[PDB]
């Protein structure tokens, strides 16, 4: 039963400390002048965040990659079986079904 | 005698002593001294740093720091010797848990009202508030009026000066509004009645006083600080939140410096506009400025972007 007092026990340091140190002087007497002066050394920056694509393809990118070595994750309890063929011949497909799916788009990554 | 012209790095033959000047009056009067030229003693009480960021005012060799205390009668004797003019704005709010604050209007205002009469200071200078009325309120407001009566009757040259409720940049007036995050806005006392009192903007009473600083022939003749127009609202309070779109303290924090369960609350609502045959701002002017338009500048919050504000007040009324 002790593992959320492992847990609980780990952020409340945490979620202590932040205001132990964010808080406490926040509220002291010095002068903190509400100044439009904050945000440095860019100083005023007034744009929409633009859509910029070869950001967004590396999320997608990798998505795809992750799902299946989820399906790949379960090799090292499979390797104790019955009939292993059926095993060996078909474990092996998964990744080249992986390695496939580069070598197509691999004609364009971009700058990536 | 004033020699070539007022920029800086000139003279204009006064010298001046200004009490207090560190918190927020103080501060900027001496910024006014620090540019038309002159000699500028400013002592201060306990704040080694904290009188930095004045030091870039005047040029080089005006402005001349010192330490005292002030309940020794010496520390005020050292400085003052040589000197024109001398004003002071010394004093505070609450009771302090060392000064019990009963006579610091009273002995402080009389223990620099000491030798500076004696020695030879001329166009001494101290002030008053419009809302300081002996009738029994308030009771900070109160020993206010005190001094009017019991420091005046040394040093029969004064012209002590009587303003009104101010709000400057850093000020505290208007500011302890808008900190009012919190159960609710609560007027005093959930009342939108006498609000508000004569608001003038702090530049045109340290404008003042410059201009009295050699006026001529003002002393013992007492002035009034005169408001935009014109009384005003209870809106002033909403006001606040129509835009706003809703000094050695410590290393931590402090133990107490509050919103003071006492006359804090009850020393904003006092009203009692007062006697206007005092010449008293025009004659000394010319100075007046409104509130509608200077209350965006000293407020910003979070947006700190849009205003679109549109709304005004009449006067308001009694008016
Ligand atoms: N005209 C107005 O609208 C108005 C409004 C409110 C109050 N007042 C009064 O008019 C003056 C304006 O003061 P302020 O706006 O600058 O606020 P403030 O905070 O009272 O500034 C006064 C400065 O002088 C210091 N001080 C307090 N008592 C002192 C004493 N006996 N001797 C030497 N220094 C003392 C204070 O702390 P330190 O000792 O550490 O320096 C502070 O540094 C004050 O007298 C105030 O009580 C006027």
């Amino acid at each position: 039963m002790n593992l959320m007092l492992a847990l609980l026990t780990n952020f409340t340091l945490a979620t202590l400390l932040v205001i132990i140190a964010f808080w406490l002087p926040q509220l002291n007497v010095y002068s903190e002048k509400t100044s439009p002066y904050e945000c440095g050394f860019d100083p005023m920056g007034s744009a929409r965040l633009p859509f910029s694509m070869k950001f967004f393809l590396v999320a997608i990118t990798f998505l795809l990659f992750d799902l299946e070595i989820a399906l790949l994750l379960p090799l090292p309890w499979a390797s104790q079986t019955a009939n292993l063929n059926t095993m060996l011949t078909m474990a092996l497909f998964l990744i080249i079904l992986l390695a496939v799916s580069l070598a197509y788009e691999w004609t364009q990554k971009g700058l990536e | 005698i004033p020699h070539g012209k007022g920029g800086r790095s000139s003279v204009s033959g006064i010298v001046a002593t200004v009490f207090g000047a560190t918190g927020f009056l103080g501060r900027y009067v001496v910024n006014h001294l620090g540019r038309m030229g002159s000699q500028v003693i400013v002592p201060h009480r306990c704040e080694p740093y904290d009188t930095m960021h004045l030091r870039p005012m005047g040029d080089l060799g005006q402005i001349i720091f010192m330490d005292w205390n002030g309940r020794d009668k010496d520390s005020i004797r050292r400085a003052v010797e040589h000197s024109s003019v001398v004003i002071n704005l010394v004093g505070r709010e609450w009771e302090t848990q060392n000064f019990d604050f009963e006579d610091v209007f009273v002995k402080i205002p009389q223990a620099i009202a000491q030798v500076s009469k004696e020695a030879g200071v001329e166009k001494f200078i101290h002030i008053s508030h419009l809302n300081a009325d002996i009738k029994s309120s308030s009771k900070y407001l109160r020993s206010k009026a005190v001094g009017e009566k019991e420091v005046r009757e040394t040093f029969p040259e004064a012209t002590i000066i009587k303003p009104a409720e101010i709000f400057g940049r850093e000020d505290r007036f208007l500011n302890y509004f808008a900190n009012i995050r919190w159960f609710g806005g609560v007027p005093l006392i959930s009342l939108g009645k006498k609000t508000v009192k004569q608001p003038v903007y702090i530049v045109d009473v340290t404008k003042g006083i410059i201009n009295a600083i050699k006026d001529p022939d003002a002393r013992g003749k007492t002035f009034a600080f005169v408001g935009p127009s014109r009384y005003l609202l209870f809106d002033l309070v909403q006001y606040v939140f129509a835009v706003a779109h809703r000094i050695g303290r410590l290393f931590e924090i402090s133990p107490f410096e509050p919103w003071t369960t006492r006359d804090k609350v009850e020393r904003i609502h006092t009203t009692d506009k007062i006697l206007p045959h005092l010449p008293g701002l025009e004659d000394l002017g010319v100075e007046a400025t409104p509130l509608e338009l200077k209350a965006i500048e000293v407020l910003r919050r979070h947006r700190t972007y849009r205003w679109l504000s549109s709304e005004i007040e009449d006067v308001q009324p009694a008016k």
